[PDB]
RNA sequence: UAAUAGCUUCUUAGGAGAAUGACGUAGCAUGCUACGC
RNA sequence: GCGUAGCAUGCUACGUCAUUCUCCUAAGAAGCUA
């Protein structure tokens, strides 16, 4: 009977039951296994049906989170897995096992039964959260209602899962931080356990209930006692993401890690934290093999820095948030006590030291003096300490004795053109062709509340295992381009008359700095930031331009002292980006002239079933974690393997984080710390957005072929990719050059891809990504849930199924297809109401004359000029009415300049920017 | 060109030239005079086209001249004014309390992050709003940065001083939000 | 850079180089200009000289415009194209402009140099931009004067209270008193820069000055002064705003029984609120000062602004409203360098308040609800189209009467100027009459108003009051001492300490002298209050000394000694020189 | 063509205002900034209208900054 | 082009024509051919100075232009943006923006920021007794185009007047302006 | 107060190159004429 | 048949100027995009 089966599986325990399933039968659930065996791999969401499961119910007879899993197999492995158990028997990070032999009809078919085992394991949750799709969430919504994390109504909220409009599920995740911590320190002993008994196997996600206690045994293979190893690589990796998440130790900042008791009150001079870091990898990740290097200074490689300081991430939240920054010391020159910056405490590169240190100087030289006017040790140890209540970032100190509260004026309407466009039929009522783009004003507190926006970048510790696979992707994305170290005298600037930062403002624009220090202090400066570190104060500035939405634009002044140093490093690969056509990144590929379709054309790279796809970043600049930053430097940096030696290339990334990753910033007369995130203003932005934006399609890709069943991957070769692609991953150390060849082919294949710096259409494989072996908007929606702390909603990710409509928007251009001259092209027109907009509201009293401005709508008709082959009309008659706008520009400004002298100019070649030859000539791929 | 002798030779040549036109002398001599104006025309194109080279090269050499001489004038603008800027920073430095904290440091080296936090001995404080400005620093001194801070004044965002009498709950909307309280140790 | 033709608001970039001011002149103007009178130097984008290696010549009609230049006849290119042809000037708009025949008074007031008196009438009686311009170049001709003064110099400081002083050999010693200011030099190696702003004053024994300083540096015998030249700011605004006439009171509010001492006035309340603007004429001590308190107190929510050209009238009208006008809404804005101590009782210098009290040079540019200026006569069309160009004001109304002593104009040297042609609003005030006028005398003792109702005035002045035989005439000879360009009279000071201890209840008279330099040394000799007549103006005091120093053109003036003695209020002793002069008063006999 | 005649014309008004320096009256500045830009981001014409009529009680507000009636005369 | 080299240039070209329409034979023909091609030369060189200076005129007449138009419309910026403002606002001639603009040109202006949420208080300044009779009448507030509640009237003097108060003959012996405060209905 | 980078339009200046036309010098090939051998 | 001389025709090299075009650099103005 079911019933005498039953009785068997209480057991000696008085334990009350409640069958899940139905009469002695095997119970089917859908369960998130991460495995790996000889025909299937991937970390994906499976079917097991070989565990009878009974639920206990507790005192009046309430359901409660303890299960009796009874499965059952053949009789060796019962045995075998009996034997691993008594092993492991008085082990407390173990399932209380039952081996017993239940004539289930009328043979002894042999169960083991584990007891109180929670509903889900950890596999369960690390799935949840990495492959979130808030339309199914189930099994997420019942692991946080089943441990108090929420209510079961705190998801009737809009967004509950979005963490730039919902940031109290911050909270609630880290209401699972204690259980997460506790499932560590439950692993650490279970591989103990299983080092003193001599046991070898392999620890999986899906073997660790959330209590901790772990249960599956049926692939463990005994050796001499005292000898056995825990393969570990596949467990910690895939559970990385959700340590910070779920900020699983907040429990380590309270005096004997208990979560009551008061915080740890760390003296302020300390900020070598190196034993507490040790201390904490050997308490929670001690069978993590590779070796962990708390100071980057000492790791080997690129590949190295990454590891390292992935871990530095997740270390560096438990340690007080003044400990980091710039480490000043007291020098003197010519007996004057100076206090100057000779060192770093970065949270992900550890500490730094300078080398060049001079205790005892004389004579400042203009380079000496250019780095010590530079960094913001004398700044904020000469600035009054600052509390800014206005927003939750660090506040380091207000240099000045009042806040400056900056605002941004409203635009300067050209009445004029508004009224000949009114006069054209334009702006009536019930028009499509409206004005949507306008210069909007902001008040005093516009930039501090634009600044306090970062407080959407969360410290993030991304997937080491597979981070360090998809930064070999990228690389080989990266590989068609040359670069390396030049001379000052070989650095091209664009424009000098711009601002040199903070505070060299004060004295001039670039210009000065670039006149003033010879060719040799240049280079002297470039070869002194190779060997010791620059702080760099980053001003923010309010931009004045015209957008669709009334939010506050700030962009990043970076001081001219880094700017000089990261062009001369960068300006090589940089300038050697924007001259190939045809890659994967197009930098340096003008629309014009047959562009466009070129770039077109070439994203169409023999792809299979092709639909094109565009996704967006939200806070995109604030929200970057600072892992791949760095993974950005890094990759940009792989070209010097010739000019800077080891310690340079380490040296120049310490400089480009604290320049750029956290850096003091100034915003109004005060210094904050940015807490992380790119700064718009440095020198390698677009470049280094483009490398993160590949990293995360990639990412995509990597997450979308390991998640797919594995049973349902018809192609061989596919399955067989993804095979390779687990063992890559997380049973593969060094780098794998074939594999990592294959793989970047079938993303070319089936992925092809264009990337302007966050702007991305893909031209994927339509087969492959509905039977889920590329990715879909569903991957990056999950992989920028779970690796950059932002929930991408799918209403500004767009999708074209047909290849004659184009692109939907890229770069802010739709794409139309016309037939130009004996051929069809792609042609890139804008919104019209950019178009108008940029006519009507100018930013300058001067702008509004227009007889002084007549290249201005040159230059706007050129713009505008695609949108006469719309078949809309209300669209056709923009460029119609910049060019008879620009005729009657013409014709006043004759009629002004025949009153103000009494000759007409001689030579007047204006007739032939209002034909419209001259402009479809810039669409002509003959030049 | 003028000064050079083969402007004299053109001249001459020219004045011979004419003479013997006037004088109606043999076809023969006119060509013969002719090929030696030609030749001498010949030599003073070619020695104007150096001088106008050597003039201009002279005009640019003096243009950057000029413009190294201005950048060489504005580096050592800029070298003194960042020199007083150190120095006066450096003089504003609060000596007695940064000498005790960074003696107290075992290596010498503290970060700059608590330089102000120890040290620094005025604070202004930023409020947003009533409920801020009632949690962090009511009434007429406050704790922060463990220590212990008296008010001095308080402005608002127009920076016109407002007295703390003003700061009620009723009488917030009258304000102009933030307060920037400036506070010193005591 | 392109403007507007003075004489016809038409475009035009033409400037007379000549000229002082250099006044855009369109091109038929400038022709008419530099064919008539003896300028001839035109100033376009680029001046009209010729661009030969070596040539100066600057006559318009000599120059040719050839290529990229103006050459002159003997430089011209080949191709040449006169600038001065056709009947006009060669500029920018030549085609848009009209001329007209105002170029006739333009060259007078230009080339003129304002000795005589006639360049005054003829630069009053122009339209609204003449006037505007002869003004400005009059203000400029004054400040130019300045530059033919000499440069002072330090021989040694044996005190440093007494400094000694050393003029340039060859150049004018400028007089020594508060009106001209000194900024030093230290021009050795070795800081050729300013070292302040000194002053200077004639000490009485040898050569030593009590000087005065804004800092506190100590000169070397290197270090020597510098008189500051001051720049001329332009003007645009109209001498007179347009007058309108409303139907009824428009931007004021009158009071309820306002007063019963102001009473009398409520009818020319009642008219300054009808019209735009108004005059009031009114001989001295008959309550015209009193009569702007009084619409002050009549109209309490308009925002009043009492301004005056001198700083001692506006220190007397702050005063009589500390007198009258409640003191918590009261203002009084000064001059940062203050050199005059001026009236501090008020919240000096709060521009924002209701009751503003500034002088005019001073004034900031704000509105008002009426802005009454006070004593017009001491006034020029600068300062009149200055206060019309800061102060917008919903109402103006200008006090005074013309037969006060008018402004300095110190290079005037020749003739006397008649009182309707002192500045615009005095004419006004002569063509058609005042629109307000009160002829009672109100402070004045009836001796010295019966006496003075027959010098200046024709039989017109009553008054209320008595009497009081505190009116003494004290003839003497008074030997002349010319010491510092401004007649001294030692022995009529002597006489006047000689009787002064016999008069126990004048300790307390103040001395009034037409030269600043008696008025200045008398200090030390009878340490009583000291005022010239000029700064006396619209202040009034119960006891008042005056003595005639010298027999001069200046010091008998009839109207000077009008407004001299209609300042006492209770008695007055004249030291008096002319017999004409003293003959005509009726005063005790001594 | 009425709706987007309001959304220039409140541009043109907040200069104005901008000009008079309001800007230095923090209070106000941000009324009249958060009214602009309700203003410019509107779909409706009535709200568009009430928001431009308590944006011009601003400048209405401040008596002599402006010269009402020079500038309503010369229409 | 009226240039005595053009004029050369004519000379030889019409010499040479007259030549070519005889044209025998041979050499007269080629040394005039020479004859004119070197007056053509320099016709030409001095051609070319006149068209470069012909461009520097051009270049800098369009510099002076700009320069002169930009000084002129940065310096009357102020004066032009409020007119332009009223010219647009009569323009569009909405009923309360008119309505405010009237009363505001009798001196009928408010205090404060007209507001937009029901029962919010609106104060406006009334300077005579004319603006009280057009815009308030009873309790009602008639201003911007809406209904107003009278909460309390004061005067110059910040002292409460009654609404009975307000008369035809009682006015004169009151203080104006008064003060008026209402909440919008 | 106003960042990094890309592309495009326009203006000016300079340099180099090309093409054509003209002038001049030198050199070479051919034809015609005078004198001498 | 040769040499000297002159003229005519043609070719090449060099120099000068004029025109047109292309490019490379420098400076200035403007627009769009991320
Ligand atoms: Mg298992
Ligand atoms: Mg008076
Ligand atoms: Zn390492
Ligand atoms: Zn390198
Ligand atoms: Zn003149
Ligand atoms: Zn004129
Ligand atoms: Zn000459």
């Amino acid at each position: 009977d079911a019933q005498s089966f039953l009785n068997r599986v209480c057991g000696v325990s008085a334990a009350r039951l409640t069958p899940c399933g139905t009469g002695t039968s095997t119970d089917v659930v859908y369960r998130a296994f991460d495995i790996y065996n000889d025909k299937v791999a991937g970390f994906a969401k499976f079917l097991k049906t070989n565990c009878c499961r009974f639920q206990e119910k507790d005192e009046d007879d309430n359901l409660i989170d303890s299960y009796f899993v009874v499965k059952r197999h053949t009789f060796s492995n019962y045995q075998h897995e009996e034997t691993i158990y008594n092993l492991l028997k008085d082990c407390p990070a173990v399932a209380k096992h039952d081996f017993f032999k239940f004539r289930i009809d009328g043979d002894m078919v042999p169960h083991i039964s584990r007891q109180r085992l929670t509903k889900y394991t950890m596999a369960d949750l690390v799935y949840a959260l990495r492959h979130f799709d808030e339309g199914n969430c189930d099994t997420l919504k019942e692991i946080l209602v089943t441990y108090n994390c929420c209510d079961d109504d705190y998801f009737n909220k809009k967004d509950w899962y979005d963490f730039v409009e919902n940031p109290d599920i911050l909270r609630v995740y880290a209401n699972l931080g204690e259980r997460v911590r506790q499932a560590l320190l439950k692993t650490v002993q279970f591989c103990d356990a299983m080092r003193n008994a001599g046991i070898v196997g392999v620890l999986t996600l899906d073997n660790q209930d959330l209590n901790g206690n772990w249960y599956d045994f049926g692939d463990f293979i005994q050796t001499t006692p005292g000898s056995g190893v825990p393969v570990v690589d596949s467990y910690y990796s895939l559970l990385m993401p959700i340590l910070t998440l779920t900020r699983a130790l907040t429990a380590e900042s309270h005096v004997d890690t208990d979560l009551t008791k008061p915080y740890i009150k760390w003296d302020l001079l300390k900020y070598d934290f190196t034993e507490e870091r040790l201390k904490l990898f050997d308490r929670y990740f001690k069978y993590w093999d590779q070796t962990y290097h708390p100071n980057c200074v000492n790791c080997l490689d690129d590949r190295c820095i990454l590891h390292c300081a992935n871990f530095n991430v997740l270390f560096s939240t438990v340690f007080p948030p003044t400990s980091f920054g710039p480490l000043v010391r007291k020098i003197f020159v010519d007996g004057v006590p100076f206090v100057v910056s000779t060192g770093y405490h970065f949270r992900e590169l550890g500490v730094v030291h300078n080398q060049d240190v001079n205790l005892h100087s004389s004579r400042l030289s203009f380079k000496e003096l250019l780095v010590y006017a530079a960094d913001p040790a004398m700044h904020a140890a000469s600035g009054n300490l600052l509390l800014d209540k206005r927003t939750t970032c660090f506040s380091v100190a207000a240099l000045t004795n009042n806040v400056a509260f900056q605002t941004v004026k409203p635009g300067n309407f050209n009445k004029d053109f508004y009224d000949f466009a009114v006069s054209k039929g334009f702006f009536k009522e019930g028009s499509s062709v409206e004005l949507k783009h306008f210069f909007f004003a902001q008040d005093g507190n516009a930039a501090i509340s634009d600044y306090d926006y970062y407080r959407y970048n969360l410290p993030t510790m991304c997937d080491i295992r597979q981070l360090l696979f998809v930064v070999e992707v990228v690389d080989k994305y990266f590989d068609c381009y040359d670069g390396g170290c030049i001379n000052a005298n070989q650095v091209i600037v664009n424009n000098l008359d711009k601002s040199a930062g903070f505070p060299f403002n004060k004295w001039g624009k670039a210009r000065l700095y670039y006149d003033s220090m010879s060719y040799e202090d240049q280079d002297a400066l470039f070869a002194y930031t190779k060997r010791n570190v620059i702080p760099t104060i980053t001003q923010m500035n309010l931009k004045y331009a015209i957008s669709a939405k009334n939010r506050a634009r700030t962009v990043a002044g970076v001081s001219i002292c880094s700017t000089m140093t990261n062009r001369q490093f960068h300006q090589k690969l940089l300038k050697s980006i924007a001259a190939t056509r045809g890659a994967t990144v197009v930098i340096g590929t003008s629309k014009f002239y047959g562009g466009w379709h070129n770039m077109l054309k070439t994203v169409y790279s023999d792809v299979e079933n092709p639909h094109l796809m565009g996704w967006d970043y939200p806070k995109c600049d604030r929200a970057m974690p600072n892992m791949l930053r760095i993974m950005a430097s890094l990759v940009l940096a792989r070209k010097h393997t010739t000019c800077c030696s080891l310690s340079h290339r380490f040296y120049r990334l310490a400089n480009e984080c604290a320049q750029v990753l956290s850096e003091m910033v100034m915003c109004g007369g005060s210094l904050y710390v940015k807490p992380g995130g790119t700064s718009s203003g440095d020198a390698t932005t677009a470049y280094a957005n483009s490398v993160f934006n590949i990293c995360q399609a990639v990412t995509a890709n990597v997450n979308a072929l390991l998640s797919t069943d594995g049973n349902k991957i018809a192609d061989k070769y596919v399955r067989n990719l993804q095979h390779r692609l687990y063992e890559c991953l997380y049973r593969n150390r060094d780098v794998d050059t074939d594999f990592v060849n294959e793989f970047y082919a079938y993303l070319r294949k089936h992925f092809s891809m264009m990337i302007l710096s966050d702007d991305a259409v893909v031209c994927f494989n339509s087969t492959y990504a509905s039977q889920g072996l590329v990715a879909s908007i569903k991957n990056f929606k999950s992989v920028l849930y779970y690796q950059n702390n932002v929930f991408m909603s799918e209403a500004k990710c767009w999708t074209e199924t047909d290849l004659t409509k184009g692109p939907h928007e890229f770069c802010s251009q739709h794409t139309m297809l016309v037939k130009q001259g004996d051929d069809y092209v792609y042609l890139p027109y804008p919104d019209p109401s950019r178009i108008l907009g940029a006519g009507c509201f100018v930013d300058d009293i001067v702008k509004t004359d227009g007889t002084l401005m007549i290249e201005r709508f040159v230059s706007l008709a050129i713009d505008a000029y695609p949108l006469t082959k719309h078949p809309n009309q209300e669209y056709a008659d923009v460029f119609h009415l910049y060019l008879q706008y620009i005729r009657k520009l013409h014709d006043e400004l004759t009629g002004h300049m025949l009153d103000m002298y009494s000759v007409m100019l001689t030579n007047d070649n204006t007739s032939r920017y209002w034909e419209p030859e001259f402009y479809e000539a810039m669409y002509t791929p003959h030049t | 060109f003028s000064s050079l002798p083969s402007y004299a030779a053109f001249a001459t040549a020219q004045e011979a030239y004419e003479q013997a036109v006037a004088n109606g002398d043999s076809e023969v001599v006119l060509k013969k005079l002719k090929k030696s104006l030609n030749v001498a025309k010949s030599e003073f194109d070619r020695d104007a086209a150096m001088q106008r080279k050597l003039e201009k090269m002279a005009d640019q050499a003096m243009t950057q001249m000029y413009k190294q001489a201005r950048s060489e004038d504005k580096r050592a603008k800029v070298t003194s004014a960042m020199q007083t800027m150190l120095f006066t920073m450096l003089r504003k430095l609060d000596n007695d309390a940064l000498n005790n904290i960074i003696n107290n440091a075992r290596d010498g080296c503290v970060p700059l992050n608590i330089i102000p936090l120890t040290t620094a001995a005025k604070l202004m404080v930023v409020i947003p709003d009533y409920n801020t400005y009632k949690n962090t620093c009511d009434g007429t001194t406050f704790t922060y940065a463990s220590a212990l801070w008296e008010i001095q004044q308080v402005v608002d965002a127009d920076s016109k001083i407002v007295q703390l009498s003003e700061i009620s709950m009723d009488n917030s909307p009258n304000l102009a939000w933030p307060l920037i309280v400036t506070a010193l140790r005591a | 850079a392109v403007g507007a033709c003075v004489l016809c608001n038409s475009q035009t970039s033409l400037r007379c180089g000549a000229c002082i001011r250099r006044p855009f002149l369109c091109c038929k103007c400038c022709y008419d200009h530099v064919i008539s009178t003896s300028h001839k130097l035109v100033l376009s984008v680029n001046p009209y000289v010729c661009n030969a290696p070596g040539c100066d010549v600057t006559d318009v009609t000599q120059l040719y415009l050839g290529g990229m230049s103006y050459y002159c006849k003997s430089h011209k290119p080949p191709i040449s194209f006169p600038l001065c042809a056709n009947g006009q000037v060669f500029g920018l708009y030549k085609n848009t402009c009209v001329g007209s025949d105002n170029v006739t008074d333009f060259n007078a007031i230009a080339t003129c140099d304002w000795t005589n008196a006639g360049d005054y009438i003829l630069a009053n009686t122009c339209t609204e931009r003449l006037k505007l311009f002869a003004a400005e170049t009059l203000k400029a001709t004054e400040e130019t004067f300045k530059l033919s003064y000499g440069i002072a110099t330090v021989r040694e400081v044996l005190s440093d209270r007494e400094l000694h002083l050393s003029w340039e050999v060859g150049k004018p010693r400028p007089p020594l008193n508060r009106n001209y200011v000194f900024t030093g030099y230290r021009v050795t190696k070795n800081s050729k820069v300013q070292i302040g702003e000194y002053t200077f004053e004639k000490g009485d024994y040898g050569d030593a000055v009590v000087y005065r300083g804004t800092t506190t540096y100590k000169l070397n015998v290197g270090d020597y002064f510098v008189l500051t030249s001051h720049t001329v700011m332009p003007l645009s605004a109209p001498t007179l705003v347009p007058q309108e006439h409303y139907v009824r009171i428009t931007g004021l509010y009158p009071t309820l029984n306002i007063s019963d001492e102001f009473s009398s006035n409520v009818a020319n309340y009642q008219k300054v609120g009808m019209q735009k603007y108004s005059t009031l004429q009114g001989p001295p001590g008959t309550g015209k000062s009193h009569f702007a308190i009084g619409l002050a107190l009549y109209y309490p929510s308009a925002r009043i602004v009492y301004t005056a050209c001198s700083h001692a009238a506006v220190d007397a009208l702050c005063e009589k409203a500390l007198k009258y006008l409640p003191i918590d809404k009261c203002s009084r804005i000064i001059p940062a360098r203050a050199r005059v101590e001026c009236f501090d009782k008020f919240k000096v210098n709060s521009t924002l308040e209701q009751y503003v009290f500034c002088t005019v040079n001073a004034l900031p540019e704000t509105t008002a609800d009426i802005v009454v200026f006070d004593e017009i006569s001491m006034a020029t069309n600068y300062d009149l189209s200055v206060v019309n160009a800061r102060l917008r004001a919903k109402h103006y109304v200008y006090i005074g009467d013309p037969a006060q002593l008018p402004a300095p104009r110190t290079l005037l040297t020749k003739g006397t100027l008649e009182p309707e042609y002192f500045n615009s609003v005095c004419r006004l005030m002569k063509t058609i009459g005042p629109d307000m006028f009160l002829g009672t005398c109100r402070r004045c003792p009836a001796e010295i108003v019966d006496t003075v109702s027959a010098l200046v005035y024709d039989n017109k002045l009553k008054a209320h009051k008595d009497k009081s035989a505190q009116c003494f005439k004290m003839f003497y000879k008074g030997v002349i001492t010319h010491d510092v360009s401004s007649a001294i009279n030692r022995p009529q000071i002597g006489v006047v300490r000689e009787f002064l201890t016999r008069n126990p209840a004048w300790r307390k008279a103040v001395f009034i002298s037409p030269y600043n330099s008696q008025n200045a040394v008398a200090s030390k000799i009878l340490g009583l209050p000291t005022q010239t007549v000029d700064s006396s103006q619209g202040s009034e005091y119960d006891y008042v000394i005056f003595t005639q120093t010298t027999e001069t053109a200046h010091s008998c003036n009839v109207n000077r000694f009008n407004v001299a003695i209609t300042r006492a209020k209770v008695g007055i002793l004249c030291i008096m020189s002319d017999r004409d002069l003293y003959d005509k008063l009726q005063f005790t006999s001594l | 063509s009425k709706m987007s005649d309001v959304k220039c014309t409140s541009v043109v008004l907040l200069s104005v205002l901008q000009q008079l320096r309001v800007e230095s009256s923090s209070k106000l500045w941000a009324q009249c900034v958060q009214l602009h830009n309700d203003i410019l981001l509107a779909k409706d014409t009535t709200e568009a209208f009430e928001k431009m009529v308590s944006l011009l009680s601003v400048l209405l507000s401040m008596q002599g900054a402006v010269d009402i009636n020079k500038l309503c005369e010369e229409m």
